[PDB]
């Protein structure tokens, strides 16, 4: 026990804090007879060490990150692999709250989503007793004002798997490459956190029908996008990540994007017919002091060709309008005036009618 | 809402963070910008619309990242855009080889404007002379909420602007300006 | 001309600017001339040198 | 544990070495070498390195301080390769796929046969082919076929996305191709696979952007080291794309790209066959009319029919009937077929 | 799997309202089940947390 | 100390054994330009004072260009097999490392070795990767590339007009290049490898078909009549396809059907027309 | 000056790059508190 005390004591001394990181380039084995390896430091220098150090040859593999002594150039630590800093930004940490009672006028689509994603995350035995497969990739398309962000932030708000975001233009990088690096780092990141869902918005910005395209632009975009396709479906499939995407216009995309397995289910979003309008207005008219003589059906039938956003906006403007006169509750006339403001009335003299 | 975050709580509403100005030139938008910036009491940030177009890909977006970063850092800060027509006016694709990069940048302004974990305490003021050739995505409310326009003074706005541009100068005690503005049926404050 | 202008100056149009720096002097030729023969005549800054 | 402590005690006093290459032997003890990161030096072996093995271009290990040759080592390890060498997991043989057995056999003559029985090529006296291309609509199983083929060897197969090759530096990309063909030169029966050439492929540009020049140089390295000066042996090139029309004709001429294999949508019998393929491991009833489903089945990828099998199971999960009825098949067929109102321009002319 | 406003069995097309109850597509709205929750107060509280009380530069330090 | 002049090179010439095994008579049907180049290089080692008495000024370098697969390298690959001078093959784009001036440093390394060794032959394949015309940009690249252009011209202009150093370059696109290479003194002999004719098709068919068994019931000229705009490498693909065809038939002898299938495979993808145009 | 990547457990054990020099596993000096050293941060470090 004294001896082990002394040896460990020396170990503390010669195992100091500052280390120079490097890469495990490969391993070998020389005969007269154990293992061996070769390393490249962060200083662009290669070193050959016959004695490995305070690590395990079986644990180490080609292309690893390790803490190495500066002077001795000896392996002293095994470092957890990191990703690009931009990748670290893509992580989600807030976990907002958008429970399904908040969203309206999209029951069917909601069912088709919770089917494709929620159930696979919860009851795999149901998918196995019948036993075929879970789907692969869900897409949201339609008019911009129909509400596509709501399902994303809501479902992420409810689920507890590793939700991971992504923006369209972010994949575009200054230097060529950097999209293949970025996306691959992302997918590996979700791999590290097997309960993993990735969202992508404005997918049209990267997904575009290629053609005889000249000097710039596309000449990296389709490279990154192709990295997306291959890293998504095909070579070495996986089941520990689910993909949600959303766009506005569909016609720019490529076939390989929407083939049948890169994006499994297609969900269109039609605008509120009548009761979706009336009820959405009834939903943002939840936090406002309302005079209880108000017909949301009148409101709907007078609100024509709006979206969830605009229907929200009218309910917004009405409160300030009543705040003009300092009233507390609201009036149907208030909603009417807010409708007028939202509609962007032009002028007068339109009086030679009737 | 800024100087009185009380009424909107006592009634339970959210202010329309997105304002666009428009109308004929030489009318009082710039002036409104500078005046609001006078009592801004906030990290007001100018933005010149053409400053974003650049030679390399994505770098303009990289601007936008730092923009919304300094925004989120500086609590209660204002942003002004001006003649945003250069950014994302249309999505010209019949012969899809025209403008694409500032379209992507415009998309970045889309996302970092709204979507996925909203910004918090930020206000956006824009203004253009031709608010007619813009991508409807910006036209969606929530982003561009109010559409305030500045018109041409019928007879009396020109009178009062005679009182604005004629006041800060040396003249005799025999003033009269209604006679003047009745003589200029169509003239702006700048011409005043 | 300034096509390779603000984006690096190309090291050549500047030397051209020194050329015009010298031509904008006083010679009257006296008995000295300078000939030039070139294709691609629609790119240079001959407006100033007219 | 005391034994482990002694192990680390011995492990403490081991210092690394510098890695370099042997340029030329000046004399019996004078050598010209170069550090991998820059300049060059004049060195000597110890006594008993067996200097005959030292040749111009070999790699050696140098002493850090004394700066002399110690333990000359084999070739290097090209980290754009190990991630594409021991990476692909196993796969079912080509028995899983179907409907294109003509092509299935057809690739066998260009790849498997010429190495297994090279005698016949010599008897008739004709050199075997060199490189093959795969093209067709997405989801025809292009990647899948290569998966089955690589599933045979699983050890002597390199795979490439043809998109992770780019970088931030000026060179550093062609060199990757170099060491790829040099490792593939090392192992004799090497199979190279490159998907989606159209990223790196291109055709040509009339002096566009400089990054275009980096790309085109990176391709011309392929054009060289495909035919070039050094011929190749047992080096098979498999290419995959969607539209061949956007490629370089110089790359498309025979010799480099020997044979162009055409993949197309399934016929009626092919659709029935793949349908039977995915229909295997499915808890159902003895009621399946594959024929009607194929009858409504018009122009669907293997992944498409896979999608049909998925959706039918979805309807089965609807109402929680653990079995599978036949009608859910036709319903899912109607849905999936309806979903193809967004895919135009699926064909591309060859070349 | 069933609703509470009409006992109609559903399954996976049910709803999870703030009040902890499941509903069918007809009764998912808070006005079709008398939701006893102060949406207005969670109002006056969220806006108060997201609203930055601006301060005109005055009476700062010493 | 002063080292041997050939020590610091980092690159070697054609090694003592790497002859490509391509006979000079192996290339069937390139009599004009093969022999023409052979005098273009080797002849100015045996006939020099004619160049002084008449005045010929043998060009320092030569350029080859043509469609992709007209035997462009198939010729340089053979000349190295049947010569004795020093030979150094050169990739088009190997000098593009991300360092500062390693390109021009490598050009110095090469031409110093060429001058050093003997009368030699420097071959640069795919010069189109470098010899552009467009301009000098500034990101991190066109500096390093174009400076190596300048190094190439600098050490390309001033050898001595006496050292037997033969420069051979070749690509397929003889258009996207700087005419600074198109100067008297740098490059004079310009040679294209156009497509063959009926006769050269016959020669290539003789040379190619001369290897296989070839059962005598196959008429070679019958396929020769079909013009079809074929490149030279296409023929080899033809005999390959027919050969592996008969092999697929489990047969060690070729018949005409393998050739019908031959043009039905390679010559296929030729017909798309709308009759009403004419 | 250098840039931070991440930290470790029970201890700082900070992973940092300089800008282009090299990446190290370094620790804070005693002049600082182990609170305001969050990741993605530009921090001044001793040269020795
Ligand atoms: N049915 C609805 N209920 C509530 N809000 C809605 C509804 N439809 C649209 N919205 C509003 O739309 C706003 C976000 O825009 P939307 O989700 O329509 O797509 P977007 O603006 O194009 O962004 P994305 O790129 O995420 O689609 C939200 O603030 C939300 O309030
Ligand atoms: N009502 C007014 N009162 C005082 N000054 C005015 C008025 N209208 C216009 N002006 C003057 O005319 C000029 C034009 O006004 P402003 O800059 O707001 O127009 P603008 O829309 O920004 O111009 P543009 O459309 O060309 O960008 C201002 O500098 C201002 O001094
Ligand atoms: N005269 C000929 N006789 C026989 N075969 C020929 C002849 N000319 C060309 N070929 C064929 O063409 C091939 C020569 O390679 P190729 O001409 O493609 O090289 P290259 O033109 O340098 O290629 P690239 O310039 O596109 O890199 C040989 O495999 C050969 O079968
Ligand atoms: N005959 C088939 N049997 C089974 N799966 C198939 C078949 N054809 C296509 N697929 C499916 O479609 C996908 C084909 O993708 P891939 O070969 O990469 O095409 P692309 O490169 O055009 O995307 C595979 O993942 C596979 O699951
Ligand atoms: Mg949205
Ligand atoms: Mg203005
Ligand atoms: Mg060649």
């Amino acid at each position: 026990k004294d001896k082990i005390k002394e040896n460990s004591e020396k170990i503390k001394v010669n195992k100091t804090l500052p280390y120079l990181v490097s890469n495990v380039i490969e391993l070998l084995d020389v005969d007269p007879k154990g293992k061996c390896a070769v390393i490249k430091t962060s200083t662009r220098q290669t070193y050959f060490l016959p004695v490995i150090g305070l690590v395990d040859a079986e644990k180490l593999k080609p292309g690893d990150l390790v803490g190495v002594n500066k002077d001795s150039y000896l392996i002293l630590e095994t470092l957890p692999t990191e990703y690009d800093s931009r990748v670290k930004a893509m992580e989600v940490d807030e976990r907002p709250t958008e429970q399904y009672s908040d969203i309206g006028g999209l029951d069917k689509q909601i069912q088709e989503l919770v089917e494709a994603i929620v159930l696979p995350m919860n009851h795999k035995e149901k998918f196995e007793n019948l036993g075929i497969q879970p789907p692969k990739g869900v897409l949201m398309y339609g008019p911009p004002g129909t509400g596509k962000t709501l399902l994303a932030r809501a479902c992420a708000a409810q689920t507890k798997a590793t939700f991971l975001k992504l923006a369209g233009p972010q994949l575009v990088q200054m230097f060529i490459g950097d999209g293949a690096k970025l996306v691959r780092d992302a997918f590996a990141l979700a791999k590290e956190k097997a309960p993993s869902i990735i969202f992508i918005d404005e997918l049209d910005a990267i997904g575009t029908k290629r053609f005889d395209s000249e000097k710039a632009g596309d000449r990296e975009v389709q490279r990154t996008m192709l990295e997306l396709l291959n890293q998504l479906d095909g070579f070495q499939p996986n089941t520990q990540v689910k993909v949600i995407a959303a766009t506005n216009r569909v016609d720019i995309l490529d076939p390989a994007l929407l083939r049948s397995g890169r994006l499994d289910r297609k969900i269109e979003f039609p605008m509120p017919n009548e009761e979706a309008r009336a009820r959405i207005m009834q939903i943002h008219s939840r936090k406002m002091n309302v005079s209880p003589d108000v017909n949301y059906e009148e409101l709907a039938r007078c609100t024509d060709d709006f979206n969830g956003a605009q229907c929200k906006a009218v309910c917004v403007e009405a409160g300030m309008i009543a705040l003009r006169r300092g009233a507390t509750e609201l009036t149907h006339e208030d909603y009417m005036e807010g409708i007028l403001e939202v509609q962007a009335k032009k002028k007068a003299n339109l009086q030679y009618y009737a | 809402p800024l100087l009185h975050p009380e009424r909107f709580v006592n009634l339970g509403i959210e202010p329309p963070k997105g304002v666009l100005l428009f109308g004929p030139p030489g009318t009082g938008k710039t002036l409104c910008a500078r005046a609001v910036a006078n009592r801004t009491d906030a990290c007001f940030i100018r933005v010149i619309g053409s400053e974003l177009v650049q030679k390399y890909v994505g770098e303009g977006a990289r601007m936008v990242r730092e923009l919304f970063e300094m925004a989120r850092t500086k609590k209660a800060c204002l942003i002004f855009f001006d003649e945003i027509d250069a950014i994302g006016g249309a999505r010209f694709d019949d012969g899809a080889g025209g403008d694409n990069e500032v379209q992507r940048t415009m998309l970045e302004l889309i996302n970092q404007l709204d979507g996925f974990d909203p910004r918090g305490n930020i206000k956006v003021l824009m203004a253009t002379n031709r608010p007619d050739t813009l991508d409807p995505a910006l036209m969606r409310p929530g982003r561009l909420d109010r559409k305030i326009e500045f018109s041409l003074p019928d007879l009396e706005g020109r009178t009062h602007i005679f009182k604005i541009h004629a006041r800060s100068m040396s003249v005799e005690r025999d003033i009269r300006f209604e006679l003047l503005a009745r003589l200029c049926p169509n003239s702006t404050g700048a011409e005043i | 001309r300034l096509e390779g202008g603000s984006g690096g100056d190309s090291e050549v149009q500047r030397t051209m600017l020194e050329l015009l720096n010298q031509l904008d002097g006083f010679e009257a030729t006296k008995n000295i001339k300078v000939i030039m023969a070139t294709n691609r005549i629609d790119i240079l800054d001959s407006a100033l040198l007219r | 544990q005391y034994e482990k402590s002694e192990n680390d005690l011995k492990a403490l006093q081991s210092v690394g070495q510098i890695v370099g290459e042997v340029l030329k032997q000046l004399t019996e003890e004078k050598f010209i070498v170069k550090a991998t990161n820059g300049p060059r030096y004049v060195v000597g072996c110890r006594r008993q390195l067996d200097k005959s093995k030292l040749k111009p271009g070999t790699r050696v290990a140098l002493d850090m301080t004394t700066l002399t040759i110690m333990r000359y080592l084999p070739r290097e390890v090209d980290p754009l390769v190990y991630n594409m060498s021991h990476e692909d997991p196993g796969n079912v043989s080509y028995s899983e796929i179907g409907g294109l057995s003509e092509q299935i056999r057809e690739l066998r003559e260009v790849i498997e046969l010429p190495l297994t029985n090279p005698e016949l090529f010599q008897r008739v006296g004709i050199i075997p082919p060199k490189g093959c291309l795969l093209y067709g609509p997405p989801g025809t199983g292009k990647t899948l076929l290569a998966r089955a083929v690589a599933s045979q060897l699983d050890c002597n197969f390199l795979k490439v996305v043809s998109s992770s090759i780019v970088d931030k530096y000026i060179g550093e990309s062609a060199r990757l191709i170099r060491e790829m063909f040099n490792y593939a030169r090392d192992h004799q029966p090497c199979i190279i696979f490159m998907d989606e050439i159209d990223a790196i492929g291109g055709r040509r540009f009339s002096e566009g952007t400089s990054a275009d020049r980096e790309i085109q140089r990176t391709l011309m390295e392929l054009l060289n080291q495909m035919d070039g000066f050094d011929t190749l042996h047992r080096v098979k090139m498999i290419m995959a794309t969607n539209r061949p029309d956007t490629l370089d004709p110089a790359l498309l001429r025979p010799g480099r790209l020997d044979r162009k294999i055409h993949i197309d949508l399934p016929n009626e019998q092919a659709r029935l066959d793949i349908l039977k393929i995915h229909a295997g491991p499915i808890t159902k009833h003895g009621e399946i009319d594959y024929e009607a489903i194929v009858k409504l089945s018009d122009g669907f990828n293997g992944a498409d029919l896979r999608n049909v099998c998925t959706e039918a199971g979805m309807f089965a999960i609807r109402a929680d009937h653990d079995f599978v009825v036949q009608e859910d098949f036709m319903k899912a067929v109607r849905k999936v077929a309806d979903s193809k109102k967004l895919e135009s321009k699926l064909d591309y002319k060859p070349v | 799997n069933r609703c509470f406003m009409c006992r109609k069995k559903v399954g996976l097309t049910g709803f999870d309202c703030r009040c902890g109850n499941l509903f069918c597509g007809l009764h998912r709205y808070s006005d079709k089940h008398n939701c006893p929750y102060d949406y207005k107060a969670e109002a006056a509280a969220k806006i108060r947390k997201e609203n930055p009380v601006v301060v005109a530069e005055k009476i700062q330090r010493i | 100390d002063v080292l041997p002049p050939e020590a610091d090179s980092s690159i070697m010439m054609l090694t003592s054994d790497q002859k490509p095994d391509v006979m000079y008579a192996d290339i069937g049907g390139m009599d004009i330009q093969k022999q023409e180049v052979r005098e273009a290089v080797e002849l100015p080692l045996t006939h020099f004072e004619l160049y002084k008495q008449i005045g010929i000024d043998p060009p320092r370098g030569v350029l080859m260009y043509g469609p992709p697969g007209c035997g462009k390298t198939m010729l340089a690959k053979a000349v190295a097999h049947h010569t004795t001078a020093a030979f150094i093959r050169v990739v088009g784009s190997e000098f593009v490392q991300k360092y500062l001036g390693e390109g021009p440093r490598m050009v110095r390394d090469v031409f110093r070795l060429a001058k050093e060794n003997a009368p030699a032959i420097i071959f640069i394949d795919e010069i189109d990767a470098i010899a552009t015309k467009r301009f000098d940009a500034q990101t991190g690249a066109d500096r390093e590339v174009q400076r190596i252009l300048l190094e190439l011209l600098n050490q390309m202009d001033g050898f001595d007009q006496n050292v037997n150093v033969k420069v051979i370059m070749a690509t397929n696109r003889a258009d996207t290049l700087d005419p600074a290479l198109l100067r008297p003194g740098r490059l004079d002999r310009k040679i294209e490898f156009p497509l063959p004719d009926r006769r050269q098709k016959r020669l290539i068919f003789s040379t190619i078909t001369s290897k296989m068994n070839l059962s005598e019931e196959v008429d070679l000229e019958d396929y020769v009549a079909r013009p079809d705009k074929i490149s030279g490498a296409d023929i080899n693909s033809i005999c390959q396809e027919s050969g592996m065809l008969a092999v697929r038939e489990n047969r060690y002898i070729v018949l005409a059907k393998d050739f019908e299938k031959a043009y039905k495979t390679v010559i296929k993808k030729d017909e798309q027309e709308h009759e009403f145009y004419k | 000056c250098t840039k931070i990547i991440n930290a470790d457990s029970e201890d700082p054990k900070y992973i940092i790059n300089v800008k282009q020099f090299a990446k190290f596993v370094v620790d804070l000096s005693d002049q600082v508190a182990p609170t305001d050293i969050e990741e993605g941060m530009r921090v001044g470090v001793d040269r020795n």
